[PDB]
């Protein structure tokens, strides 16, 4: 329920979904009680949180940040833009980050509320808690 | 109360608007099931119609029956334009927001789901008044005791 | 020819036109309901009010002829006109139901459009959605449904039924606020009504609904295209409404509509479903799909090495371009060429030796009409909408009775006088073909009448023009197949099934070395084929037809279409020099197996689920007027 | 805000006799000039007629015309408060450069070349603005599809990792637009600035700074910046092209996602523009609800700029307080609009809903406290003077740069220019409400910080006036102009009568019946003048909707300020210009 197993994610703020990310980190919601350290350097991070829409111009740059992370890693696509392309079916928008980087949790919303982002993280933890529990 | 959360389909429970009751004679519906008459106003008003999938048929008795209603929330703006376009009081936005999941498939609502969401939303906050926030204790941490008035 | 003013804007208008006509031509939108360019003026809806400055009075523009220097004002500059538009639209909405969510007219409704643009914008006369009633009677029909509360009683249907189609099947049931439209005879499906759908199309609202289209879609979710209807030789231009398979609608034809010229019959209005029925859209060998290139090689071998033992049976439902390419290939293969119309039509035209084929527009010049043969209204229906002069008759008369035809004898034709149009149907002369043709040939030379042959199949007259002198007799070709003189048959369509029953082709599949069937359907004659080749239907090709409305060229827009013409032209690239032909003739008399009917005139309308219901109800009825 | 005065029009006609043609629209006044005389007219309008302030420039695509591209220019006379619009056709796909007249127009020319393909002879290394070097299309062209050209199969890797090969959603398109490579990004970087110094500092495309998506390029000599450029496009999604495919009312939610920090402000600018084109009056109750909520967003937006500005220099204690106050504003907006950030509160004709019960009591509880908390941030910041000296002398913007670069919002006011559209070109209710326009004297980073601070105070005074006005209105007063045909009525009306239902169906199926014509209107958004230039050929969908970003022009002056300075001042400079990746379309 409450695990000392810490998670070190890198928040990739690209659009509006990033503003809601800051509100979750602030004094109103306490995302620390869940063991989220939030390191800023991608070299020492294991969870890639894509918060915002990914433009085709940013796709090669984002993929590089992913391959540059240690192998025990997960990825959370916050909002529909990073999940499936969101409300932008246009010539310059990448329809979902899972097309260039596997994602483990999709958080719907435009943008999701701070609690929705928290529930989404618990879901990632739920997965990991029983990912090392089967085999 | 005005939160624009996961969509829902209000059900046939007796509290339908005059517009729907006026066309009930043309519909093939079941008590406690979706009110939708497949008018396509929600999807037509929506700037992202591709996320919807609505299908209706004409039964051999002449009545109309809705056979499919799916929504893909990952391409939704949560803008509320569709609810504005519903002329029968069927489409609605609930308070449901804990929908993060592991696959694009879990973010696709079928009709059966839209009904369950609305039924639950009406069951828990149907008679709740339209207030700026519904609970003052959860807000007291940040605001404190507010001097309300009539 | 005349200068007028609409909101102080000078506009030139041809004398004889109305203010409403002129305004619409110039893009000045004036709301209107009862005016229809094809019907007589009614002046009943009053929605077209304009302020006539010259007389300081509100006047209806649909009835106002243009006069030199007249000055009118529309809602653009007149509050009086604006107030009456709001009142008139509010009046119509008083008992109009809140049916838009399920009404088939939503999106293309005159009341919904005008009511939202010029209406009251709010409810002024407070009527509950639950009290939106008007007197009503069941039309007792499986195809049409009347919603009297949606009716904005405008009398377009009554006028169209009486002035255009002429069936006189509707009447206005009791006067006043509750005036409601009722069929003169119920059940409607077997009454004088010809189920042409014109009432559905002229209705400005969803009062008259097409049951086959009800609730299946929404008007704004369909694609639209216009082309030539090939279900008979008239050549009407109709609009096909279809879906593609995306979020809006299924990949099929949903309904069809006439243009504002109201040229359409039941076959054209309810037969759209024949386009969706068991289509053959890919080349196949046996039951296995095969690439067109491989089929082209098979045919190239058949005609190159065995053309002199190959017979080609044309279809009159083929456009000129395909007929010509196939005929050119035949002449390069030394094959036999025929068409089922060689049984009756070609024998008649050979004796008549010269005929007339004027356009429908030229029908105005006739003083009288003589119908010889079948029921013209059942063969080329829309023609019955233009034969408004005196009508004489020799032959079968069922739906033609609406024209009050006078029966006569061939001996009486000698005494008619002045620009007589003789419309003769060769498929209904049974053994008197040569005799009748000989008689009409005398009449055309001595008295100068116009002898117009009315084929029952769309491009049969062009087939005759391109096959005269070289066609083989259909029975002779079949007889040659039994003898073994013809080893391969390329049959186009199912025109042949009007003379031979299915079993014959079940046996021919065994006897022939190659039985090639070119059809649009996976069922029927194509089931017995060795090689199946798709044949295009209306809206799937750019082919021209020699019809009563002229030489009309269709449009290709249905996305699942098989490129019929491209296939044949590709095959033709393998045939350059003309080699010749073989002709077989025979005196055996083949009798037609079935008489055409208003709701079933060919193998295409036969595959329409809608028309089949109408046909089953009316097949035995022979008297509709007396 | 009037357009060209009769006097300057004649002096322009007497000088360009058969080369210009004066014209008027329901909402714009301007000129049509021959190609070879475009620049002489502009230089005349700016130098000899005082239209020094550059507003915007773009192009319209008319494939049915031989020239096919009409250049559109909009200038402003601050001395007389007038606007002018100048149009001209492109000769063989070219146009004259105007960057020597208005340096700020350089980026507008870059945007046009990337969206339409128009080259500006003499642009000084014209490169695409948003797309990468080598893109093969011009998306704003009418024959280019909105979804681009799908060419590559790009399955969902998460679905492939689980064997599920079937499409995961009924709207999942496997074919995708071609994706660039890291090498493709390198060419746009090198093709941007021509080597001038020792090292090529590269702060992007993605960097851990405050405005992480903004890409910068510095030419350094040790620690000094000689040359400098910016590369945007890290958030370009085709807004202007999405509008061409939507009805007017359908674009409101897309305006929230431009400057996501102040959504209600974006909606007000857009809606106020469309309401001019359609000629829609807004009832009083809605005008005060718009004005009040637009000001609550300005406070909310400045708090973010202040919180993120404080976060840039440590002192995270200010970030927590700033966001503590933002959470209060969001509790009011979310309770009334229904969403925390992308409100989608305004509607064409008024507001979505009336105020939620008890909403005025919460605002009063906020207006009483917020004044005291503003005094905390003033002294909690100036407490540490280690940074106070780091701003009182750098980044000075002269009034010449305000007009030459087209600056607006706090950036222009901090330099002395009292350019505030809430007063110069009133909208919603800023005429019936009394407030003051803060203006600086030095024009440095500090003056812009102080300008934004009093704007929050001035906004509290505006909200206070909107509260007393709303209390005096019966809750019976309308918040929607239901009598206009282009205004979609609330569902409650449609559930009740047919007279309302037919309006909903008409607008939703066909769109509003917009008349032909053109309109240019702008709103005083927290970061500057948010302009909307709409061109209508008639119908439910606009032919072209050009969005003039006030923040975009505020960033165009960045290379001028950091030049000849130290790179350490880049963090404080960028923060004092308050840019947003979202307003770069
Ligand atoms: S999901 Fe919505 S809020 Fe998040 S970046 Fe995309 S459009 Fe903006
Ligand atoms: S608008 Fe309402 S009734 Fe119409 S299709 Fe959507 S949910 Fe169903
Ligand atoms: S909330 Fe907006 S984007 Fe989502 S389905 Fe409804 S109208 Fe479409
Ligand atoms: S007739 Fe027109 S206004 Fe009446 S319900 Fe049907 S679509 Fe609506
Ligand atoms: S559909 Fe045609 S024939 Fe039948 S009643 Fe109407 S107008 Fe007459
Ligand atoms: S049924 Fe249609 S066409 Fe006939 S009167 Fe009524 S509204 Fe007019
Ligand atoms: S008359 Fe002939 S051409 Fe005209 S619609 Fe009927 S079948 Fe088609
Ligand atoms: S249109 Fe003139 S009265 Fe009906």
């Amino acid at each position: 329920w409450g695990r000392r197993n810490s998670l070190w994610p890198v928040t990739i703020g690209l659009a509006c979904c990033a503003i809601e990310m800051m509100h979750t980190a602030a004094s109103r919601f306490d995302l620390d009680r869940l063991g989220v350290i939030f390191r800023a350097s991608p070299r020492q991070a294991d969870v890639l949180i894509v918060a915002g829409t990914v433009v085709n111009k940013v796709a090669p740059m984002l993929k590089l940040i992913w391959d540059q992370m240690p192998d025990p890693k997960w990825c959370i696509s916050m909002g529909g833009c990073a999940s499936a392309g969101g409300p932008f079916p246009t010539y310059s928008t990448l329809q979902g980050v899972d097309r260039i980087i596997p994602v483990d949790v999709y958080i719907p919303g435009c943008p999701p509320t701070p609690q929705g982002l928290i529930y989404g993280i618990l879901q990632l933890q739920r997965k990991i808690k029983e990912q090392g529990i089967t085999k | 109360k005005r939160f624009r959360g996961a969509h829902g389909h209000y059900v046939w429970d007796g509290t339908e608007p005059d517009s729907l009751k006026a066309i009930e004679k043309f519909m093939s519906y079941e008590k406690a099931k979706s009110r939708c008459v497949a008018c396509y106003m929600c999807q037509t008003a929506c700037p992202m119609p591709t996320l919807f999938r609505i299908e209706a048929v004409q039964l051999p008795n002449g009545k109309k029956k809705v056979v499919r209603f799916d929504m893909n929330l990952l391409n939704c703006l949560f803008c509320g334009l569709c609810v504005d376009a519903c002329p029968v009081g069927c489409l609605t936005m609930t308070d449901i927001f804990e929908l993060a999941n592991y696959s694009r498939r879990n973010e696709v609502l079928r009709m059966e789901d839209l009904e369950k969401f609305a039924i639950d939303f009406k069951q828990r906050r149907g008679n709740e008044p339209d207030r700026i926030w519904p609970n003052d204790e959860e807000r007291e941490k940040l605001w404190g005791k507010i001097e309300w008035s009539g | 020819k005349v200068k007028i003013y609409i909101d102080d804007v000078e506009i030139e208008a041809e004398k004889g036109k109305t203010v409403l006509q002129v305004a619409l031509e110039n893009g000045i939108d004036i709301p209107y309901f009862c005016y229809h360019p094809r019907l007589s003026i009614a002046g009943a809806c009053r929605m077209c009010v304009v302020y006539w400055e010259d007389i300081n009075r509100l006047v209806i523009s649909c009835n106002l002829p243009v006069q030199e220097g007249m000055r009118v004002r529309t809602h653009r500059t007149s509050e009086m006109v604006r107030e009456q538009q709001k009142y008139l639209l509010q009046a119509l909405m008083t008992r109009h139901p809140l049916d838009c969510p399920i009404c088939d007219k939503a999106g293309e409704c005159d009341l919904q459009n005008l009511g939202a643009i010029y209406g009251p914008q709010k409810q002024i006369v407070p009527i509950s959605a639950l009290e939106k009633e008007r007197e009503e009677h069941d039309w007792e029909s499986d195809f049409l449904e009347y919603y009297s509360n949606r009716c904005v009683v405008c009398y377009r249907c009554t006028r169209a039924c009486d002035e255009v189609v002429g069936t006189r099947a509707l009447y206005v049931e009791d006067r006043g606020f509750h005036s409601n439209i009722v069929p003169a005879v119920r059940p409607m499906d077997t009454s004088t009504c010809e189920m042409c759908g014109i009432c559905v199309h002229v209705c400005p609202v969803g009062a008259i609904i097409s049951k086959p289209f009800k609730y299946w879609s929404r008007s704004w979710l369909l694609e639209k295209g216009r082309t030539v209807c090939n279900l008979c030789p008239v050549g009407c231009e109709i609009q096909i409404e279809y879906g593609v398979g995306d979020w809006r609608s299924k990949r099929k034809v949903y309904r069809t509509k006439p243009t504002d010229e109201l040229n359409i019959c039941a076959k054209g209005f309810f037969g759209y479903d024949s386009i969706n029925h068991k289509r053959l859209l890919k080349t196949k060998v046996g039951k296995r799909e095969e690439t067109p290139g491989n089929v082209v090689n098979l045919l190239t071998t058949i005609l190159t090495e065995h053309g002199g033992k190959t017979g080609i049976v044309f279809s009159a439902y083929l456009p000129k371009e395909v007929i010509d390419e196939v005929l050119r290939i035949a002449k390069a293969s030394q094959a036999y060429v025929t068409a089922p119309q060689s049984v009756d039509l070609f024998k008649f035209l050979d004796e008549l030796e010269e005929y007339d084929f004027p356009t429908v527009k030229e029908f105005e010049k006739a003083d009288a009409f003589v119908f010889i043969g079948d029921d013209i209204t059942s063969v080329a229906t829309v023609l019955s909408y233009y034969t408004k002069k005196k009508v004489y008759k020799i032959g079968k008369s069922v739906r033609d009775e609406k024209l009050q035809p006078e029966e006569i004898t061939y001996e009486d034709l000698q005494n008619l006088e002045g620009n007589v149009f003789v419309l003769v149907t060769p498929h209904a002369l049974n053994g008197e073909i040569k005799e009748v043709a000989t008689k009409l040939k005398e009449l055309k030379r001595e008295k100068g009448f116009k002898v117009i042959p009315v084929p029952k199949d769309a491009n049969a007259l062009y087939l005759y023009e391109v096959l005269k002198g070289i066609y083989s007799d259909l029975p002779a070709v079949m007889e040659a197949c039994e003898r073994g003189d013809i080893e391969n048959l390329i049959i186009f369509g199912e025109d042949i099934l009007e003379f031979y029953e299915d079993k014959v082709f079940e046996e021919l599949k065994e006897k022939l070395e190659h039985l090639v069937v070119v059809s649009p359907y996976e069922d029927g004659l194509s089931e017995y084929a060795h090689i199946k080749i798709p044949m295009s239907l209306m809206g799937e090709n750019e082919g021209t037809y020699k019809t009563f409305f002229g030489e009309v060229k269709g449009k290709k827009f249905l996305p699942w279409a098989f490129d019929d013409l491209a296939f044949w032209k590709y095959l033709g690239e393998n045939f350059k020099e003309e080699k010749g032909l073989k002709v077989v003739k025979s005196s055996s008399n083949l009798r037609r197996r079935f008489e055409p009917h208003l709701y079933r005139n060919n193998w295409i309308t036969q595959r329409s689920q809608n028309l089949s219901r109408l046909y089953e109800k009316n097949k035995d009825i022979t008297v509709y007027y007396e | 805000m009037k357009w060209v005065n009769k006097g300057t029009v004649e002096r322009v006609k007497q000088e360009f006799k058969d080369e210009v043609k004066y014209y008027e629209t329901k909402h714009t006044k301007g000129f049509e000039v021959s190609h070879d005389f475009l620049k002489p007219l502009l230089k005349f309008l700016k130098e000899r007629e005082r239209f020094l302030h550059f507003v915007d420039m773009t192009c319209i695509d008319f494939p049915e015309h031989p020239n096919r591209f009409q250049g559109v220019y909009i200038l402003y006379n601050p001395e007389e408060n007038e606007r002018v619009i100048v149009k001209s056709w492109a000769k063989d796909g070219k146009l004259p450069t105007v960057e020597d007249l208005w340096p700020g127009a350089k980026w507008a020319e870059r945007e046009a070349y990337d969206m339409f393909g128009v080259v500006f002879e003499g642009h000084e290394n014209l490169r695409r603005m948003f797309m990468w070097e080598g893109y093969e299309h011009y998306p704003l062209r009418k024959d280019f599809p909105l979804q681009g050209i799908p060419e590559v199969e790009l399955p969902s890797l998460t679905e492939v990792l689980h064997g599920r090969t079937d499409p995961p959603s009924h709207d999942f398109e496997l074919v995708h637009t071609k994706l660039p490579t890291l090498e493709d990004l390198e060419r746009t970087e090198k093709a941007r600035l021509k080597k001038k110094a020792e090292l090529v500092l590269n702060w992007g495309p993605l960097h851990p700074g405050t405005h992480g998506t903004i890409w910068f390029l510095f030419d350094l000599e040790g620690e000094k910046v000689v040359q400098s450029d910016v590369i945007l496009g890290q958030l370009h999604r085709g807004m202007e092209k999405l509008a061409e495919n939507l009805h007017y009312f359908q674009f409101i939610p897309y305006t929230d996602r431009m400057d996501y920090i102040s959504a209600i402000c974006n909606e007000l600018a857009y809606v106020e523009t469309v309401e001019r084109l359609l000629g829609v009056e807004v009832p009083e109750k809605a005008r005060y609800i718009r004005t009040m909520f637009a000001e609550l967003q300005r406070i909310n937006s400045h708090l973010l700029w202040l919180g993120t500005g404080a976060l840039d220099l440590g002192a995270l204690t200010v970030f927590l307080y700033a966001f503590r106050e933002r959470e209060k504003i969001m509790d009011i907006i979310e309770g009334n609009a229904g969403y925390r950030l992308t409100s989608c509160f305004l509607r064409i004709g008024g507001v979505h809903y009336d105020l939620a019960e008890g909403t005025l009591d919460v605002v009063k509880h906020f207006i009483k406290d917020f004044p005291n908390r503003l005094k905390e941030y003033h002294t909690l910041l100036t407490r540490n003077r280690i940074w106070l000296r780091r701003t009182k002398d750098v980044g000075v913007i002269t009034r010449e740069d305000v007009h030459n670069y087209g600056l607006s919002g706090p950036v222009a006011r901090g330099s002395g220019v009292p350019y505030d559209l809430r007063k110069l070109q009133p909208y919603a209710a800023y005429d019936e409400v009394e407030f003051d326009i803060p203006v600086g004297e030095v024009g440095d980073v500090y003056d812009r910080y102080l300008v934004r601070m009093e704007e929050m105070a001035q906004s509290v005074r505006i909200i206070e006036q909107c509260v007393q006005k709303l209390e005096k209105l019966p809750k019976d007063a309308p918040y929607l102009n239901k009598e206009h045909p282009a205004v979609i009525p609330p569902k409650e009306d449609v559930f009740h009568d047919l007279e309302s239902m037919v309006k909903s169906f008409r607008v939703v199926v066909h769109g509003e019946d917009a008349p032909p014509g053109e309109v240019y209107f702008a709103g005083e958004n927290p970061r500057g003048e948010l302009g909307f230039f709409i061109y209508s050929k008639g119908g439910g969908k606009p032919y072209r909707t050009r969005i003039r970003s006030g923040a975009l022009y505020n960033l165009s002056i960045f290379p001028k300020l950091i030049q000849g300075r130290t790179i350490a001042d880049a963090i404080a400079l960028l923060g004092s210009l308050d840019p947003v990746v979202g307003e770069t379309d």
